[PDB]
RNA sequence: UUGACCUCAAAUCAGGUAGGAGUACCCGCUGAACUUAAGCAUAUCAAUAAGCGGAGGAAAAGAAACCAACCGGGAUUGCCUUAGUAACGGCGAGUGAAGCGGCAAAAGCUCAAAUUUGAAAUCUGGUACCUUCGGUGCCCGAGUUGUAAUUUGGAGAGGG
RNA sequence: GUUCUUUGUAAAGUGCCUUCGAAGAGUCGAGUUGUUUGGGAAUGCAGCUCUAAGUGGGUGGUAAAUUCCAUCUAAAGCUAA
């Protein structure tokens, strides 16, 4: 809304808030990223260290789908179970009839081990697992089954 | 048939027989006019492969095209620009000599439609092509459903629009990653990639 | 023009970009037009569901191979195993894809089964009969919806054997990494003069 | 060629029941075709050798197959084409006087 | 003997020699055309001849 | 001497066709510089403006010498994404796609290369008649240096 | 929808057995030059020089030799939304 802008408030003030000495000229410092190495060096180096130069090796024709691997931490590991069934799976923490969790079908590629899970066996089907993720899943009496 | 033998023989162009025939025929073509009607295909198997049929309404024209690069036609080599554009003598005319040949033939026989063309000969100065054209007014062509597609007005001067084989080749019309710049048309792809799409509910 | 602490921007507007600005003002008009075209095409064609039966098919590129989706057309093998010829299937409303091949018996059986279900749920009107007007249903995809196959059960018995799945992944990766080097070492250790 | 069932390693991938689809008639575009063999033999006998093929046969008989293959790679596109051309030229030499 | 694009018949003597079929190079595609009720014929073959 | 054939001509020969306009969009060719880089030459502007040739109601593209590397997808086109990303770049200023995925729309195909060889089965034209976007008969001609039928790789063909 | 037609022992599809299975060349490809592309030991295009093969050929985004594999089938053509 233009009626709320400060240019309505500058009506009647000659310089429109842009100053009498240093006016609003066209491009006093160059256009875009001009002079990032010469007269904007301080502003480049502070607030943008690492901007100039090369830092690694190239990858021609990189496809992100090759690297698609969403990570799910152990601290959730149960939001993948339906809310209704989750209570009766938490109760009756049996080595038999343990709930099977398809993490790939849920949309994850690697299971990480951030949190801690309740001491109830769970059958975790994943493509990849962290070492500590598998250790915690096994300490809870469950197992990790590798899929693809 | 004999067309298989013709096809295999035409691939031995540095054999004694084809070298002799090449020399004799290139001399004859050079003695004839730059563009002139050919009474029959010089390579009937090649014409059949390219869609020619020995019926009324199919026409062969022989055409001679100057070889080499496209010299920039600026006066005295002055380009009046930046040094990256100062080039005059190593510029290559991003369109085939075959395309130039069939365009000149189509301009001569504007009543016909350029169906295809094939190389027949060459010397250092000239490249020689035979252009197969179809008569879209001939009833043998307007009937015969295999060929009356070319009677449609959408096929007017397809050699001048790059819709023949050499035209599509020079336009880069092919499938796959090597032709991302030119798959649906170079300038059409560029327009699509340089269009700013703004919906009513801005995304 | 490098001001205070702000992210570097990459706004690509240095060409004559205003000459190509497509504002989709016609979104609602085009939606009305697409619906009108669907209605007239449905009225034009015989009672016929506005689209061909499509096969079930696995998406490529492991990001998506976990899910199943509609493909272009049924393979020649699938049509033959369903008991039709490709030409007649194309005339009775089945999309046929000569390019696709069957290397997966699950997908093949699923496509043959949905072809059989389609044949048992369509009535083909004879060219010289009566076939009273049969209440065209507009969607074949809604009538034969693609179902994601179920792989496992909700609950099962833990069968841990002590294999350390993480170690299994590490060892598979190491075996791949050294397969060629160990192969060439076993090539050069078979020297035996 | 069976998948191992896991997402890493040599034969990674899901274990699916294989089918071995019927062979396409494409993938046989460069096939044997007794007709082509006859026609090409006749044309090879009526048209002679090309000049570079004559030079290549000379190099095979006088300077060795490595020099011949170098020259054939210079003449034709690639090393595979050079190799095939040199085998064809020495087959010609073997069908020639040194039967 | 006068086929204007001669590649159409240059392999014919060799084809006939390889298949053991007698051949004669004769003057006149016009004459062969008169044989076969055409303007030109460029070839004329006998496969069966009466007793 | 006569009759062809091939090639090439001529006719105010019979019948047709092309040009020019428009040119918003479309298919190509040709092609800058201002500009940005706080200078400037590569770069950028821009594979743009100007110039030239050629279409339609759409054009073009289009049924893979494709994408992929998967448990594989399956003509083309367009939208949302991919993605201001892989990459390019005095690696500076800047530039910058594609595969997958969701959707709109969906549609598939045909020639060449085959001996009809127990039958050029093919076709333009002229003419007479008719039920005239054409049909039949007749007659020239085209065409075997190949016009029909049959096959197009998904196949398919010859035999039982 | 109604009615004269009746196409045609013509045409097409389908199983099994067997022999085959033709598939495009100054083209692909290569070198070099120029242009162009995000395409980077070279993305396309074009000129010149070289110039293929048929269990071949193209592609598989780092040049090369070797060994495999995968995927298509170019150098001819039509097609609505
Ligand atoms: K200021
Ligand atoms: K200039
Ligand atoms: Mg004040
Ligand atoms: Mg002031
Ligand atoms: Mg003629
Ligand atoms: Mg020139
Ligand atoms: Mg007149
Ligand atoms: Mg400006
Ligand atoms: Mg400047
Ligand atoms: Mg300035
Ligand atoms: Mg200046
Ligand atoms: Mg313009
Ligand atoms: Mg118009
Ligand atoms: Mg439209
Ligand atoms: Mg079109
Ligand atoms: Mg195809
Ligand atoms: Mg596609
Ligand atoms: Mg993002
Ligand atoms: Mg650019
Ligand atoms: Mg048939
Ligand atoms: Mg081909
Ligand atoms: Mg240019
Ligand atoms: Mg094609
Ligand atoms: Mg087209």
């Amino acid at each position: 809304p233009s009626r709320f802008t400060k240019t309505r408030k500058h009506r009647g003030h000659v310089s429109a808030g842009k100053g009498r000495i240093g006016k609003h000229r066209k491009h006093p410092g160059g256009r875009g990223m001009a002079g990032g190495q010469h007269h904007h060096r301080i502003n480049m180096d502070k607030y943008h260290p690492g901007y100039f130069g090369k830092v690694g090796m190239r990858y021609f024709h990189k496809q992100q789908a090759h690297f698609w691997k969403p990570v799910l931490n152990l601290d959730k590991l149960w939001t993948l179970i339906p809310e209704d069934k989750r209570d009766q799976y938490l109760k009756s923490a049996s080595k038999e009839t343990a709930p099977v969790i398809d993490t790939l079908a849920a949309g994850y590629g690697k299971i990480l081990g951030k949190g801690r899970i309740p001491n109830v066996p769970v059958i975790v089907k994943a493509r990849f697992v962290s070492k500590l993720a598998e250790e915690k899943i096994r300490a809870a009496g469950g197992v990790v089954e590798l899929i693809a | 048939g004999a067309y298989k033998y013709l096809e295999e023989l035409q691939r031995k162009k540095q054999s004694d027989v084809l070298r002799f025939l090449q020399r004799v025929r290139v001399w004859e073509y050079r003695q004839k006019n730059v563009i002139h009607r050919a009474a029959r295909p010089t390579r009937p198997d090649k014409a059949r492969r390219l869609g020619y049929k020995a019926k009324q309404g199919f026409v062969i024209y022989r055409v001679r095209v100057r070889r080499g690069n496209r010299k920039r036609p600026v006066p005295k080599g002055a380009t009046y620009g930046k040094p990256t554009n100062q080039g005059v003598n190593e510029l290559k005319y991003q369109r085939s000599l075959r395309a130039t040949a069939e365009e000149r033939v189509g301009r001569r026989a504007a009543n016909l439609r350029v169906l295809n063309s094939y190389w027949v000969n060459q010397d250092s100065t000239y490249k020689y092509f035979e252009v197969i054209l179809v008569d879209p007014q001939h009833k043998a062509i307007r009937r015969d459903a295999r060929y009356n597609w070319i009677c449609d007005p959408v096929h007017k001067h397809r050699e001048a629009r790059g819709l023949t084989a050499t035209g599509k080749k020079s336009r880069g019309i092919n499938k796959g990653h090597k032709f991302n710049n030119t798959k649906a048309g170079r300038r059409k792809t560029w327009k699509r990639q340089n269009t700013l799409s703004l919906w009513r509910y801005r995304k | 023009a490098i001001s205070k602490n702000l992210p570097i921007l990459k706004n690509h507007f240095r060409k004559h970009w205003q000459e190509r600005v497509k504002v989709h003002f016609d979104q609602a008009g085009k939606k009305v037009s697409r619906r009108n075209a669907r209605a007239t095409r449905a009225a034009k064609i015989a009672p016929r569901p506005l689209d061909l039966l499509r096969p079930v098919v696995r998406a490529p590129t492991v990001k998506y191979n976990r899910k199943v989706r509609a493909g272009r057309g049924f393979t020649l093998a699938e049509v033959k195993a369903a008991g039709l010829t490709a030409a007649y299937a194309r005339t009775i409303g089945i999309a046929v894809d000569h390019r696709r091949q069957n290397r997966n018996q699950e997908i093949f059986d699923a496509n043959v089964q949905r072809l059989k279900e389609y044949q048992s749920k369509i009535i083909v009107f004879p060219r010289n009969g009566k076939a009273p007007e049969a209440e065209q249903v507009l969607s074949a995809a809604a009538t034969f919806p693609i179902a994601q196959p179920a792989t496992d059960v909700e609950a099962r018995a833990v069968q841990d054997n002590g294999e350390s799945a993480f170690r299994t992944l590490r060892l598979a990766r190491s075996e791949k990494k050294f397969r060629g080097i160990r192969e060439k070492r076993a090539r050069e250790k078979a020297e035996a003069e | 060629t069976v998948k191992t069932g896991i997402a890493i390693g040599l034969n990674k991938g899901k274990k699916v029941t294989s089918m071995t689809p019927a062979p396409k008639i494409s993938y046989k575009k460069g096939a044997a075709s007794n007709r082509t063999k006859f026609v090409r033999s006749l044309v090879r006998e009526i048209a002679g050798l090309s000049p570079y093929e004559r030079r290549l046969i000379d190099l095979i008989r006088n300077s060795g197959e490595k020099r011949a293959r170098k020259v054939a790679k210079k003449r034709l596109g690639s090393f595979t084409r050079a190799k095939a051309k040199v085998e064809e030229m020495n087959n010609i030499i073997a069908a020639s006087r040194r039967h | 003997n006068d086929v204007d694009p001669i590649e159409l018949v240059v392999f014919l003597p060799a084809l006939c020699k390889k298949m053991g079929v007698p051949y004669a190079i004769v003057k006149g595609k016009a004459r062969l055309g008169t044989l076969v009720n055409q303007k030109t014929s460029a070839v004329a073959a006998l496969t069966e001849v009466r007793a």
